[PDB]
C-alpha cells in the first residue's frame, strides 16, 4: 500500500549548488519505456 | 488528504520499515509521477485515496485524480534545477545545464545527475519555477554514470 507525504514547495533556488555535465547522446526508446544507447 | 501543490515522497510499508520508492508533483489537484514508481497502483494521502486517471508505460508517466497538467518545456539553452527528494533526506535544488538525448523521433533534454532510484519522479524546473519534466527514466553511459531524460507529458 503506497502513500504520499509532502516534501516541499516547487521553487527555483537562487545560488543553488551547480554541477553535472551536458552529454549529447544517441539513444533508442523501446515499447517498454526503456532507453538504451545507440552506438 | 493533502491536496496542497508541491513535491511529495511516494512511500510503501510493504517492504522492511517504510521505504521511499519515488517522488511526484501535486499541481492543480492532480498528482504526477513516473509509471515505474507506482506501476499504476492507487495511492493513499492521509485517510484519502488517489486513483490513477491517465498513464503510459512507454512515456513512463502517470497522473492521479485528473489529466496530466504539466506543460512547460526546456528552452534548449538555459540551466535548469533538479528538485531532488532523496530517500530519508531533505528536498535539495541542484542546478545543471542539460545535455541532449537524440532519438529517431526528435531530441529530448537530459540531466547528468546520479541519485538513488527512490528519487525517481523528482521535478526538473525552469527559472520561473515551472516543472519542465520528471527525473528518473534514463540510461547508464560508458563510464558507469547515470543520465536521466527530462520526461514531460502532454496537457490535453
Ligand atoms: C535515478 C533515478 N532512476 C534510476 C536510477 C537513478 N538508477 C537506475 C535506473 C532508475
Amino acid at each position: 500500500d503506497m502513500y504520499i507525504e509532502r516534501a516541499g514547495d516547487i521553487t527555483w533556488e537562487k545560488d543553488a549548488e551547480v554541477t553535472g555535465n551536458s552529454p549529447r547522446l544517441d539513444v533508442a526508446l523501446d515499447e517498454s519505456g526503456d532507453f538504451s544507447l545507440v552506438e | 488528504g493533502e491536496t496542497t501543490d508541491g513535491v511529495y515522497r511516494v512511500m510503501t510499508r510493504r517492504l522492511l520499515g517504510s521505504t521511499q520508492v519515488g517522488v511526484g508533483v501535486m499541481q492543480e489537484g492532480v498528482f504526477h509521477t513516473m509509471w515505474h514508481v507506482t506501476k499504476g497502483a492507487a495511492l493513499r494521502s492521509g485517510e484519502g485515496r488517489l486513483d490513477p486517471y491517465w498513464g503510459d508505460v512507454k512515456q513512463d508517466l502517470v497522473s492521479y485524480c485528473g489529466p496530466w497538467k504539466l506543460d512547460a518545456a526546456w528552452d534548449g539553452l538555459s540551466e535548469v534545477q533538479l528538485l531532488a527528494v532523496p530517500p530519508g533526506e531533505r528536498a535539495k535544488n541542484i542546478q545543471t545545464l542539460p545535455g541532449i538525448f537524440k532519438t529517431k523521433d526528435g531530441d529530448i533534454g537530459a540531466v547528468a545527475l546520479d541519485y538513488p532510484a527512490g528519487t525517481s519522479g523528482s521535478p526538473i524546473l525552469d527559472k520561473c519555477g515551472r516543472v519542465i519534466g520528471l527525473y528518473g527514466n534514463g540510461v547508464v553511459i560508458k563510464n558507469g554514470s547515470y543520465v536521466s531524460a527530462i520526461t514531460q507529458g502532454k496537457r490535453e
